[PDB]
């Protein structure tokens, strides 16, 4: 059917400016099932021809050009004459209204142009037609310049092939397209918009180029080299040539015109000059942005044949002239050039090279050692998160990367070498710290004579000094935790240093991080400190922190409790957890997740070595613990993140743990599967999984644990029953498959012996069908190991019995497993199931091939060949897959045969 | 009230809907639905000169779901553009939603988002973007699940828009 103008002009209103989202929503909905059809040729025709306001008329080029793009086979031959004549018609009507139509009106003759062959003819046309006109240059440029950018769109519907042999000719129009823009400077010309649209379009044709020099290149230099240059036309320019820069670098290219953009470029220097003088910023970054394209275009010429052609050691020259202006968002660029240039130098193990290239690292370095300055003005401090700040923090990383082409003790020698003859301010302390922070354990260990010396040097540095400066020392001493440890009569000065900075709010934050990592470093040698460590975790909400900073200093504890005597750890580990026991039942009465997270680092890194006995050390605090973490629980059962904090707590108790724990084992099933019924958080089935890691294998176990599976199977099923009910609840299917994968790995006969393994297989095979890749893995992964235990493991004792089971369970939903697994490769999932399908197809094969040769063949039988595969890529298939003595060849199989239904 | 039309494009299951609705405050959303044409959702942030509202038109990824594509793109005052870190064909595939959205909208402020740098084994890096090197333009890690730098490229675009760089953020 087709709607009433007015009704479409509501709803472009309404879709545009109805305050409702849900309005809007529908507007584009309707608007949406408008386009889509049969009839908005006309409307958007109509709407065109009419002309109430700028929106109608956008919707309807967008609409027109949206619908020759997205329908283009419901159009009869003949006709198109019509539709070339009306787009012309109409951009030649709506060209001084708003560029935005033009743009889309030229984005639709672009794509008319492109997919039908009125040999050629279009672009001598358009142009032989409207090029003496001037008033429609303008618009002609736009098609131009949008010509060659629709080729490669995702929107257009087009063979591959047909693509390159398109290409091809508009490398054949390229000279032409230059003469039209060569005499379009002649004409105009003395206007900026014009010459911006100049370079679009001579931007967007660069990929084309073969040849061709003349006097555009020059004029776009001679705009680039002019003081009087506008900052919109600059970046018209400068675009362009790194376009053209951009277009070299892929192709070898062309020396001719690389020695020109060169040579070009080279001439800027001045003009830069020029602008870094009046502080042009805009200029300024343009200019470094034209250079470090320059300089990565070259890349491998500089670094093959320093100092020849296009080798030419000026461009670094350049890069370190734009390194040495002290605005920091401009030497952010071209970071990524230098980044690569220090790669290719790892990559090269030559002396000379490295020799040539180390000056320029070094200035490089030293420029950006002053760029990490802050400023005098500055109080407080320094923030991370600021823009400067992450500044910092990518030169932190760049200059963390380089360091190995010079002398990492060197520079950082040379870097302390500043503070003891200057003697500087606190921003220049506080940045040189800040550098020596990020080389510090690049450092070779023997040159301990100046570390100490630095180390001692900024343990003891008045607390007056400025807050800043004592943040960066205070992360700098964290970084030196090797140092610490390799001279232990500096660990007692060290951690007064750090505690005390702990007590302060500004500092808190290093400080945490310094004693975490010397806690980890220093980890035999803090034995003595241990009781300092506790008083540390008591008092850990009276240093404001970030949660991530507390729970590194509870992770460091932690690893530093693990290496104490065996019969003080579960005493220590007890007084530690206590502090979150307490906080946590003070709580009632509030959200409880800290503290869950601060006990869950705690058993995730308290690994004492132990020749097991009985009994586990930390298996005296589980008890302690475990009814606080039922009631919490019990408390906010609603609420899926907290119970899924106090489930991951739970599996690190119990990994740490081991199978110390069978006492805490039914209680906690119980409540699992008691909570589960009422609010399905997959984290509970994530849980069980683990249980069965670490119980799986003890019988007297295994039935309770079968029971906890059926148990939480039934709400799971109906959980996924509902509509869309593996759409939604993707987790919920990754952590059901992940428990029965865990069972079929430590406990396969009795799963294969219950009466839940069936629905289970059914709901992995309709499982198979969701787009969600962690899901998909977990019941792909199921899948495999639970055909594969039925020819696993020939030597063991269960062997048999598993292999008739599966046997059995597959004399059942064998055949259905093959087709729907063919069906989804075919139709439903992209490419990077088709290893983990052919790793299941592989399995069942060699479970019964002959019985699986079948299967494929009637699968293959069921199968939609249309919207054509043909005979002899079936049979190919069948084949291929079939005679496979690898599941590779089986991957490669469906790769060939998965590329027909595209 | 002051407000501003956000236009959050990116291919398809890279986030965008996951972020919007964890703004709007809620849980991770971890099933992937796919948006249908576009849905609008309304975010307020409070700054030290008061509110600001970011009409946040999040808008289809993928080709089949798109509905009114450039439709949507008029009269856009800011842009995100959001891909996956662990998905080098949604990096790939960003100058063509960059362009798209020139194309329309001249030369607003966009910020690119490298969602899901949570997982393991980043195959694009930050030091590899070169997307941000113009001045309209800005980069972010981000992360839906962790809530990482979740607030910036609000505040970024804020600034930018406002005409304040030492805008900032309150609660609430
Ligand atoms: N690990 C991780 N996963 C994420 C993150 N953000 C999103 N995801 C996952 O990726 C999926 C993305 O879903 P959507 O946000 O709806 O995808 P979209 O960007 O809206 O794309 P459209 O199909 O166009 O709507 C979700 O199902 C999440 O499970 C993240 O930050 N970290
Ligand atoms: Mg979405």
């Amino acid at each position: 059917a087709k709607p009433t103008l007015q009704l479409v002009y509501q709803a472009v209103q309404a879709l545009y400016h109805d305050p409702d989202p849900s309005g809007k929503e529908r507007a584009s909905f309707w608007l949406g099932e408008l386009q889509r059809s049969v009839h908005a040729w006309e409307i958007s025709d109509q709407l065109l021809q009419i002309r109430q306001d700028v929106e109608s008329c956008y919707f309807a080029a967008q609409t027109m050009k949206m619908k020759i793009q997205t329908s283009f086979y419901e159009l009869p031959t003949d006709s198109h004459a019509s539709l070339r004549d009306s787009l012309l018609t109409h951009i030649q009507n709506l060209k001084d209204l708003s560029p935005v139509i033009v743009t889309q009106l030229a984005l639709a003759i672009a794509d008319l142009a492109l997919q039908m062959p009125s040999w050629k003819g279009c672009v001598q046309t358009l142009v032989e037609k409207y090029s003496n006109d001037v008033t429609s240059l303008p618009f002609l440029l736009e098609i131009l310049t949008v010509l060659p950018e629709e080729v490669h769109s995702r929107s257009l519907r087009i063979g591959a092939n047909r693509r390159t042999e398109i290409i091809e000719d508009l490398a054949f129009y390229s000279s032409t397209v230059v003469s039209l823009l060569m005499t379009c400077v002649e004409k105009a010309g003395t206007d900026e918009k014009m010459l911006m649209k100049v370079f679009r379009c001579l931007g967007s044709w660069f990929n084309l180029g073969v040849l061709d020099n003349n006097k555009l290149l020059a004029l776009l230099f001679e705009v680039l080299q002019q003081d009087k240059t506008s900052s919109n036309l600059h970046e018209a320019a400068s675009d362009c040539v790194c376009s053209a820069l951009y277009a070299i670098e892929n192709v070898e290219t062309n020396l001719p015109l690389a020695m020109q953009l060169f040579q070009g470029v080279l001439t800027l220097e001045t003009a830069y000059h020029m602008a870094v003088a009046r502080e042009d910023l805009d200029k300024v970054l343009n200019y470094c942005r034209i250079f470090t394209e320059l300089c990565e275009t070259f890349l491998e010429k500089i670094v093959c044949t320093p100092g020849q052609g296009l080798g030419d050691l000026r461009t670094l020259e350049l890069l370190l002239i734009c390194a040495g202006h002290p605005q920091y968002e401009v030497v952010e660029i071209s970071f990524n050039f230098w980044y690569r240039l220090g790669e290719h130098l790892y990559k090269t193990n030559d002396e000379v090279i490295h020799g040539i290239f180390k000056a320029y690292i070094q200035r490089l370095l030293h420029a950006l050692a002053r760029h990490c300055q802050l400023e005098p003005d500055h109080e407080g401090v320094p923030e991370e998160t600021d823009d400067f700040g992450e500044f910092r923090m990518r030169v932190s990383d760049l200059v963390k990367d380089l360091i190995f082409l010079i002398g990492s003790m060197e520079c950082f020698a040379q870097l302390y070498s500043t503070l003891k003859e200057g003697n500087p301010p606190w921003e220049v302390t506080e940045a040189v710290l800040f550098i020596m922070a990020a080389i510090a354990k690049s450092v070779d260990p023997e040159n301990n004579p100046t570390l100490v010396e630095v180390l001692e040097g900024v343990v003891r540095l008045p607390e007056t000094v400025h807050t800043a400066v004592r943040y960066t020392s205070i992360e700098l001493v964290g970084e030196m935790s090797e140092v610490v440890d390799r001279n232990p009569q500096f660990l007692d000065p060290v951690l007064g240093y750090l505690m005390k900075g702990l007590c302060e709010k500004p500092l808190a934050s290093a400080a945490a991080k310094a004693i975490h990592n010397i806690c980890s470093v220093c980890r035999d040698h803090m034995a003595q400190h241990f009781n300092g460590l506790l008083e540390i975790a008591r008092s850990l909400d009276s240093f404001l922190l970030s949660p991530e900073a507390a729970v590194g200093l509870l992770k460091g504890t932690a690893l530093v409790l693990a290496r104490l005597p065996l019969d003080k750890i579960t005493e220590c580990l007890s007084e530690l957890c206590s502090v979150q026991v307490m906080a946590l039942k003070k709580l009632l009465s509030s959200d409880p997740t800290v503290f869950l997270d601060r006990l869950a680092v705690i058993f995730r890194h308290t690994n004492p070595i132990v020749e097991n006995g009985q009994t586990h050390p930390c298996q005296k605090v589980i008890q302690e613990i475990w009814p606080v973490l039922s009631e919490t629980l019990n408390k906010h059962r609603a609420d899926n993140r907290i119970v899924e904090r106090c489930c991951r707590c739970l599996r690190f108790a119990v990994r740490c743990v081991g199978k110390g724990s069978a006492a805490l084992l039914q209680p906690l099933v119980t409540q699992m599967v008691n909570v589960y019924h009422v609010h399905q958080h997959s984290c509970f089935l994530y849980l069980g999984s683990i249980l069965v890691d670490e119980y799986g294998m003890e019988e007297g176990c295994r039935q309770g644990l079968l029971d906890m599976l059926q148990a939480l199977c039934i709400p799971t099923f109906q959980l996924l029953e509902q509509q869309n009910g593996l759409q939604n609840h993707p987790d919920t299917v990754d952590d059901l498959f992940r428990l029965a994968t865990r069972f079929i790995q430590r406990s396969p006969v009795t799963l294969l012996r219950s009466q839940v393994v069936i629905p289970i297989l059914q709901w992995a095979i309709a499982s198979t069908t969701l787009d969600h890749r962690d899901a998909n893995c977990s019941v792909m992964r199921f899948l495999r190991d639970l055909i594969h235990t039925g020819v696993a493991n020939d030597h063991e004792e269960d062997f048999e019995l598993r292999k008739e089971l599966i046997g059995q369970v597959m004399n059942q939903l064998g055949q259905q497993l093959v087709s729907q697994l063919l069906h989804t490769c075919c139709f439903c999932l992209p490419p990077y199931t088709l290893p983990d399908v052919a790793e299941v197809l592989w399995e069942i094969m060699q479970v019964d091939r002959p019985t699986f040769c079948r299967w494929l063949e009637n699968s293959l039988k069921g199968l939609p060949k249309e919207t054509t595969v043909t005979h002899k890529q079936l049979t190919d298939f069948h084949k291929q897959v079939t005679s496979a003595e690898e599941c590779k060849q089986v991957c490669w199989a469906l790769r060939d045969f998965t590329r027909l239904f595209r | 009230q002051v407000q501003f039309k956000l236009v959050l494009v990116g291919d398809g299951g890279t986030g965008k809907t996951t972020f919007v609705k964890r703004h709007l405050t809620g849980e991770f959303e971890k099933k992937y639905v796919a948006t249908l044409g576009v849905e609008v959702h309304p975010l307020v942030f409070h700054t030290n000169r008061g509110p600001i509202k970011f009409n946040v038109w999040d808008t289809a990824g993928q080709e089949k779901f798109g509905g009114l594509r450039d439709g949507y793109y008029i009269q856009a005052q800011c842009a995100i553009i959001m891909f996956d870190v662990t998905s080098r064909v949604t990096y790939k595939n960003v100058p063509n939603w960059h362009r798209d959205l020139v194309r329309v909208c001249e030369n607003i402020p966009i910020v690119l988002c490298g969602n899901k740098v949570d997982i393991k084994d980043r195959k694009v890096k930050a030091k590899s973007i070169v997307f941000h090197r113009k001045k309209n333009l800005q980069y972010y890690d981000i992360s839906a699940k962790s809530n990482y730098n979740f607030e910036k490229p609000f505040l970024w675009l804020a600034r930018k828009l406002i005409g304040d760089p030492n805008l900032e953020f309150v609660a609430m």
